[PDB]
């Protein structure tokens, strides 16, 4: 049943300190060690920190080695990450990570879900959502544009709606803030018969907006 | 993890591991020196096996689970040194042996180990008697 | 340090195939390697541990072999589902991944279904007009997206957006957005989508006219 939440992420500026934390429940917490592996965004992974299954070893990688320093509350069953002096590289999705083996140090074998730290001085800024209408098989979907930072999450009909989903990646426009759209394929026949309502979440904005999508 | 004298003793019979190995490494199967590395490695490993056993042992009755999870640990760390040399299913045959006796109890620690001193063993063994 | 160079960097296998992906280790690390799958989306996961050892739960069409410095790991059959990045990973010194190999999945030519959607009335009263043109489920990637307004073909004012490669059918989805401000959007009538790709014998294009 085994689960990580991680948490912390969002904007922070060049410069500063950012905390990052993981749940653990449910398994044996004090039997494992744990890691931490980042990836920036469309590039690969980078072991970044481990603690042994004791808090007596800790190990980080040459990149930042001296500026991050993890540790872990076997009472409060949480992982934790410090982050000092924060560079636009260390922009990425940080996962955390459960040993494969008991005890000892090996391999990330149960990860997280992961948070994104966008290391950036620009503001952060949620999102306009604007409906994509329809006019065999009908598409329709949403427009979610206009936000900063990464990411957003979009489902439909509260995740009833799974198949035919298109939720494309974020593009970057001039204004520095991402746009995405997210469309979805239904028989047109489920035009006036079914609703379909796409839910938008921005965590580091604290936006959540749903919005009806109906033919015009 | 490990406190008082067993954190004391189990680190530097460890220690003694890599220093030979390291001694070994820049001292200087049918190769000659392959034949007495393993030798050599296999000797300083055991006398660590052994500590592991008499530590094991002192702590039975007051010993904690997590300072015999930290002899484990000890022991999975030396191993890979060990493996390098050419001992090959050192650190399987540690791991293996924790997933049938996990390090919980003084006597978890001493299954462990005594799969380890056996290979450890077998191997010092098929190595000296090759050198004839 | 240990520095785990992987190749190739991207291949492209049909269902079927046997995909081989190499590991090399700049220094001995024994057996201390792992292998790991993310599909888009989604964390990583282990399939392979220790090099050769296949981990509880993965399917048997993986495999791995290799000791040492060099390293082979293998899907005896590539299945569409099995589109991700993989990654080895070594333990002898610290922890580190490789750059990753992109598996990608060759498969029969699609064409696109093309949709066109104007700008939201909600959204026009903002002061930008943006018209959303959507190909959906086809192959291969490349695919030609040329807005037109009046006839005039636009460049500049479109950003493209296409999807991961689906784990069900191999298929990509594409989005082009035409972004312009409102007082552009009302003094033009026609809004044109021409696509071209592969797949289709002549370019589809998708239109609709402005309240229309």
């Amino acid at each position: 049943q085994v689960q990580l939440v991680e948490s912390g992420g969002g904007v922070v500026q060049p410069g500063r300190s950012l905390r990052l934390s993981c749940a653990a429940s449910g398994f044996s917490f004090n039997t494992y060690a744990f890691h931490w592996v980042r990836q920036g965004p469309g590039k690969g992974l980078e072991w970044v920190a481990g603690i042994s299954f004791d808090g007596s070893k800790r190990y980080y990688a040459d990149s930042v080695k001296g500026r991050f320093t993890v540790s872990r509350d076997n009472s409060k069953n949480t992982l934790y990450l410090q982050m000092n002096g924060l560079i636009p590289e260390d922009t990425a999705v940080y996962y955390c990570a459960r040993d494969r083996r008991i005890v000892v140090v090996s391999a990330p074998g149960y990860w997280g879900q992961g948070t994104l730290v966008a290391v950036s001085s620009a503001s952060t800024k949620g999102p306009s959502v604007f409906p994509l209408a329809p006019s065999g098989t009908a598409a329709l979907g949403c427009l979610v544009k206009d936000y900063f930072p990464e990411p957003v999450t979009v489902s439909w009909n509260s995740g009833a709606l799974t198949s035919g989903v298109h939720t494309f990646p974020a593009v970057l426009q001039s204004s520095g803030l991402y746009s995405l759209s997210s469309v979805v394929t239904v028989p047109s026949s489920s035009l006036g018969t079914q609703t379909y309502i796409c839910n938008v979440n921005h965590k580091p904005s604290n936006t959540k907006v749903d919005k009806r999508v109906e033919p015009k | 993890g490990l406190t008082g004298a067993t954190k004391i003793r189990l680190e530097r019979s460890a220690k003694d591991i890599t220093d030979e190995i390291d001694a070994i490494k820049k001292d200087a199967s049918e190769n000659p020196f392959i034949l007495e590395a393993k030798v050599r490695a296999t000797t300083v490993a055991e006398k660590f096996v052994i500590a592991i056993e008499e530590e094991a042992t002192k702590l039975k009755e007051t010993g904690s689970s997590g300072e015999f999870s930290a002899m484990y640990d000890l022991m999975f760390e030396v191993s890979k040194p060990l493996q390098k040399l050419g001992i090959q299913e050192m650190t399987k045959t540690v791991s293996d042996a924790a997933e049938e006796n996990p390090p919980t109890t003084a006597q978890g620690v001493l299954e462990i180990a005594k799969k380890m001193r056996e290979k450890l063993q077998r191997v010092h063994t098929k190595n000296y008697c090759t050198l004839k | 340090d240990i520095q785990m160079t992987q190749s190739p960097s991207s291949l492209s296998a049909s269902v079927g195939d046997r995909v081989t992906i190499t590991c090399q280790a700049s220094h001995d690390i024994s057996n201390y390697l792992n292998w790991y799958q993310q599909k888009p989306g989604k964390a990583p996961k282990l399939l392979i541990f220790d090099a050769s050892y296949l981990e509880t739960g993965v399917p048997s069409r993986f495999s791995g072999s290799g000791s040492g410095t060099d390293f082979t790991f293998t899907i005896n059959s590539l299945q569409s589902e099995d589109i991700a990045t993989y990654y080895c990973q070594q333990y002898d010194t610290l922890l580190s991944f490789g750059g990753g190999t992109r598996v990608e999945i060759k498969r029969t030519v699609a064409a696109p279904s093309v949709f066109i959607f104007p700008p939201s009335d909600e959204q026009l009263k903002s002061g930008t007009a943006s018209v959303v043109c959507l190909l959906n489920n086809f192959y291969p990637r490349e695919a030609k997206v040329q807005w037109k307004v009046d006839n005039a073909l636009q460049s500049g004012n479109s950003q493209e957006s296409v999807t991961e490669q689906d784990s069900k059918d191999s298929t990509y989805s594409l989005s082009s957005t035409l972004t312009l401000s409102k007082a552009d959007y009302e003094k033009h009538k026609v809004y044109a989508c021409e696509v071209t790709h592969q797949g289709l014998s002549s370019p589809v294009t998708k239109s609709f006219n402005r309240g229309e």
